[PDB]
This record gives C-alpha cells, structure tokens and sequence, in this order.
RNA sequence: AACUGCGAAUGGCUCAUUAAAUCAGUUAUGGUUCCUUUGGUCGCUCGCCACUUGGAUAACUGUGGUAAUUCUAGA
RNA sequence: UGGGUCGGGGUUUCGUACGUAGCAGAGCAGCUCCCUCGCUGCGAUCUAUUGAAAGUCAGCCCUCGACACAAGGGUUUGU
RNA sequence: AAUCCUGCUCAGUACGAGAGGAACCGCAGGUUCAGACAUUUGGUGUAUGUGCUUGGCUGAGGAGCCAAUGGGGCGAAGCU
C-alpha cells in the first residue's frame, strides 16, 4: 500500500436512485420491499439532534 | 558590459530597405553608416543594429527631403551569430531614430534582430517578435 | 513538476512533487490514455502500471 | 549539446549546422542544408518529398476489451453492510417479500373499512 | 446550487448607407414559412421489462494548474 | 612482405529504377446464351515491391576477398 | 608590421557658481592592414554525379544519343 493513498478508502458520496440501479447493486428480483432496501443516508449535526435522510427513488 | 560582434554586412551605401515603423516612411535610402572610416574604393556598409544615415524615397512629403538618422533592425543577408547559428530575414528593414537612439515612430512591423534589440534598448521595447 | 495520482478503487487521489527528470522520462514523449509503469520513483511505486488521463501546460 | 532543431525535413540539426529563416509575420524556421531551404523556399509540400520524415511516416515507411467494477462502500453502508443484504438471497430475499405483502394485506383489510 | 424548458431576434439608440431603392396607398402568394394562442387529431396501423428498460452527466466530495479570465483537468 | 588492379564495406550525392502487380486512375472503345453487376482492351498519372536505382577518387575512408606483378633496367661518382 | 577607434568601469567623480565634465589601471569589442584556412555558411560546378524537361534520331519498350556545355533543379570533391 501506498502511504496516504491506497488506504482509509473513501465512500461514494451517495447511492443509487432509480429503481433499477438499486435493483443491480443489491440483486433485487421483484417487489422484494424494494423501497427499504435504499441506502438511508444518516445526518449528524452538532447543534441538531441525530436523524437519517432518504432519497426519492425514481421510475 | 559587452559589445556587438562583427557580422556579415550585406547593406551597402545605396540600398533602399523597408521602414518598419508608422512614421509614415515606406523605404529608407541608405547614403552612409555610423563610425565608417573606410578605405579606397571600398562602400560604406551596415548589418543589423547599425546606425546609418537615410533619405525616404516614397512615404510622406515632410519626411522625404531630408536626412534621417535610422538603425537597420533586419538584414537578407545571413549572418553567424557566435554559437553557430546562419540566420538571415525575409527582407531588409530599419527604423528612423534620432541621434540619441529614440525611435520617432511608436511601433515595429516585424521581428527584430538581437543584436539590434540588446543595442538600442528603445527598439527593443517596441519589438513585437525578437528573433 | 507535479504529479497528480488518483486510484478510483479507493479514491484518496494526492499529488506527487518531483524535481527529477529520470522518474518523469519514463512518461515523457507519451499520448493519453496509455498506461505506463511507475517503476522509476523508488521502491514504493513498484507492480504498478499509471495511465496518464491529463495534465496541464506551464501557463496552466 | 545546445537546443537540438528540426528541420523542413524533419531531419535533426545538429549546432554549427544549416542557416535560420526567421520570416517578416514572425515565425522562424531552420533548415539542415540548401536543399532542405530551397525546397522549402519553392513552396514544396515535404508529405510529397519522398525523403522527408512527414512523407515517411504519411505513408508509414517502416513503421483488445477491457472493463472492472469494484464494489464500494455508500455513505449510509459500509461495504459488509450491501453484502449482507445482497447475500440475502437463499430464500432471505423472498422471506421478506412474502411478509410485506401480508404486513399489506391486513392494512389493506383495514383500508377496505376505510375505503368503504 | 445545478441539470432541464423558455426568453434573450422584443424593447432602447442613431440616421451612416440607400434616388423605383426605402417608403406610402393597392393587390397577390391558385408561388411559401410560421415558436406561441385557440380549435381539431392522439386504440383509425392487425404487427422472459410493460406493474416502467438502458448508459452517462450535472450540482456535490476530493487533487490541482495558471500572472491573469464568467479558463478549466484528472478522480 | 610490398604496392597495384578489381571486388566488398563505409561515407556521400540525387531522389524511389526496369519489370511485374493492383477492384488506383479523368474517362473512352468492344463482348453480353455469358454477366445480374460483369469482363477485354487504350489511358497520362498513382500505389507496392523501393530511402529504391545510379554514381562515389580519378587527390574520399577501411579492406586482407580475387588476380597478376614485384632483388628489374640505364648513367655516373674516390680522400 | 601592425594600426586606430568605440563601449563599460573609474564616474555625474576630479574640476566648476552652475551649466557641464575628464584621466591612469582594468574589461569587452570593433576599423584599416597582414598571414593563413575551409569545420561551418555562401559562391563555383562538365565528378558531365543524379532527377526533370524541349526538338530530333536509333521500328516501339527499355537504354541512350545529337542540339559547339540543349535547358533547368539539386550537388561530392577541390578551389574560394
Ligand atoms: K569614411
Ligand atoms: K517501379
Ligand atoms: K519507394
Ligand atoms: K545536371
Ligand atoms: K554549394
Ligand atoms: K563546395
Ligand atoms: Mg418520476
Ligand atoms: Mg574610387
Ligand atoms: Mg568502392
Ligand atoms: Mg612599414
Ligand atoms: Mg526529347
Ligand atoms: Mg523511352
Ligand atoms: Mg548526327
Ligand atoms: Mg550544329
Ligand atoms: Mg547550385
């Protein structure tokens, strides 16, 4: 490993929104509760109290 | 300090070469050059960087009966230049000065030679291309 | 000169100050989009094939 | 081992060699010997000149797929968490399907009071 | 914020050019184009996704270059 | 051992030889059981063979390849 | 058998009210002359070297030749 480089690997900002490339990533078939398997992307701000936020998924 | 090296001439009493400033002057005669004591026979010649003294041919009338101190800044003839290089323009040109070395015109069309540029430094200033 | 290194497996892209033209030669007189090996900087940059995907010029 | 030139031929100019041309619109060029400058000063093409590198290499005298995906964590998920429920596929998957539709079904009994 | 759609061809200024040219009245497009508005038309066709298919790109995070620009590159 | 003469290599000059081939070629002329889109000619030029061909010490450089030739001739010279 | 000049520095200094304004040493170059030289650049070029080309000629192709150097481009060496 490179030092400062090929490691603490960054995340994808955010995950997929139509309802298919969710269904790629996660190997949804059909109508397996397709809208919770959304990523929930949780927000954390000092001067607020904790809550997670999820995106409107599209087709 | 340092001073110029001798280089090919190739501009003799009597060459008509291009005015390459907005003076209005289209030409410039050559009649003689600065600092020449000469010998028999022998014409007075300039390269580039010279000082020589001119008559306009054709330009503008309150310009051409008169002699004008003008610095050849381009010359046809091929010239070597110390680190071996055979350079040479696609014509012979100069620009009219006075007897300080200021430029009465404001602009040069062209490049210019170095010699004639580390030389007079108000050519060098209105150079657009040094070559 | 400056080096921009990015690993799309990981991201974390860092940039590379070299003042040795040796390790740079071995990019030098190469298109884009070319993938090149960067066994020249060190022994840390060793098993590793770069692709050169851009640059930018003296006057930026 | 000054700047080394290139030529109207594309042939390389070593110092103490050939003449400079610098033109009156400004560009300047350098040609190896005479013939290289007065072919240039004739307006010749050096791609139909036989013997210039731009002819050679017009004419070229002498001289596969690929594509990778790779799983990354999403901020909300790290990389086990989209494993794990993608791994929920032998029989897991259609555990939870099943039980949505009847966790919609009672509702939907519940909505049939409340539709009509 | 940004992508998208629309507008930016209106308005305002000036009168240099221009003497059957411009322009005015009259007439034609049975010799053409036309965003928009309004009204028609949108099952008229026999011919393993349709309970909804594919890929990228913005904005965004991150690394910069350039003296400079409403400049931009790579990831 | 020698120096020659050829040959070879190097260098260099010019610029891509003849022949052959091409569904290259402005086009044009003949054959249509033929062909179902073709064949047989003419045609400057183009492309490949081909940085090819040609010259290069006669006052260019190196050969150790080949061939023959080289202890031969004449005139003089003494304290 | 060498010759003379310019620029930089000395120095806006000495000197002078001011305006103006040097010199010695040192450095970098030039003029005229002299003696060579051809690595480079230029000139020459009948290597009659290699392409191109007009008229004619060898039955055509190929290969050439004649036109007092046919003309022209490029050109080794040598001279310069
Ligand atoms: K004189
Ligand atoms: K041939
Ligand atoms: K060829
Ligand atoms: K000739
Ligand atoms: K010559
Ligand atoms: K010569
Ligand atoms: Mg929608
Ligand atoms: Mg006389
Ligand atoms: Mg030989
Ligand atoms: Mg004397
Ligand atoms: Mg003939
Ligand atoms: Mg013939
Ligand atoms: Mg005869
Ligand atoms: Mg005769
Ligand atoms: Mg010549």
């Amino acid at each position: 490993d490179i030092p400062g480089l090929t490691d603490t690997t960054v995340p994808r900002r955010l995950g997929p929104k139509r309802a298919s490339r969710i269904r790629k990533l996660f190997n949804l078939s059909k109508e397996d509760d397709v809208r919770q398997y959304v990523v929930r992307k949780p927000l954390n701000k000092e001067g607020k109290k904790p809550r997670t936020k999820a995106p409107k998924i599209q087709r | 300090s340092g001073a110029k090296f001798r280089i090919s001439l190739g501009l003799p009493v009597g060459a008509v070469i291009n005015c390459a400033d907005n003076t209005g002057a289209k030409n410039l005669y050559i009649i003689s050059v600065k600092g020449i004591k000469g010998r028999l026979n022998r014409l007075p010649a300039a390269g580039v960087g010279d000082m020589v003294m001119a008559t306009v041919k054709k330009g503008k009338p309150e310009l051409r009966k008169k002699v004008h101190p003008a610095v050849v800044i381009r010359q046809r003839k091929s010239y070597r230049r110390k680190d071996g290089v055979f350079l040479y323009f696609e014509d012979n040109a100069g620009v009219i000065v006075n007897n300080k070395g200021e430029m009465k015109g404001s602009a040069i069309t062209g490049p210019v030679a170095k010699e004639c540029a580390d030389l007079w430094p108000r050519i060098a200033s209105n150079a657009g291309s040094i070559a | 000169m400056k080096l921009n290194i990015s690993f799309p497996a990981t991201g974390c892209q860092k940039l590379i100050e070299v003042d040795d033209e040796r390790k740079l030669r071995t990019f030098y007189e190469k298109r884009m989009a070319t993938e090149v090996a960067a066994d020249a900087l060190g022994e840390e940059w060793k098993g590793y094939v770069v692709r050169i995907s851009g640059g930018n010029d003296k006057q930026g | 081992m000054k700047v080394e030139l290139c030529s109207f031929s594309g042939y390389k100019i070593y110092p103490g060699h050939g003449r400079r041309y610098a033109r009156t619109d400004g560009k300047v060029f350098q040609f190896l010997n005479a013939k290289c400058e007065s072919a240039f000063l004739s307006k010749r093409n050096p791609r139909q000149i036989n013997w210039t590198v731009l002819y050679r290499r017009k004419h070229k005298k002498g001289q596969t797929r690929r594509a990778v995906k790779f799983q990354r964590a999403i901020t909300g998920a790290s990389l086990a968490d989209i494993m794990a429920k993608r791994n929920q596929k032998p029989e897991v998957r259609k555990a939870q399907r099943e039980q949505a539709i009847r966790a919609a079904k009672e509702a939907k009994k519940a909505k049939q009071a409340s539709k009509k």
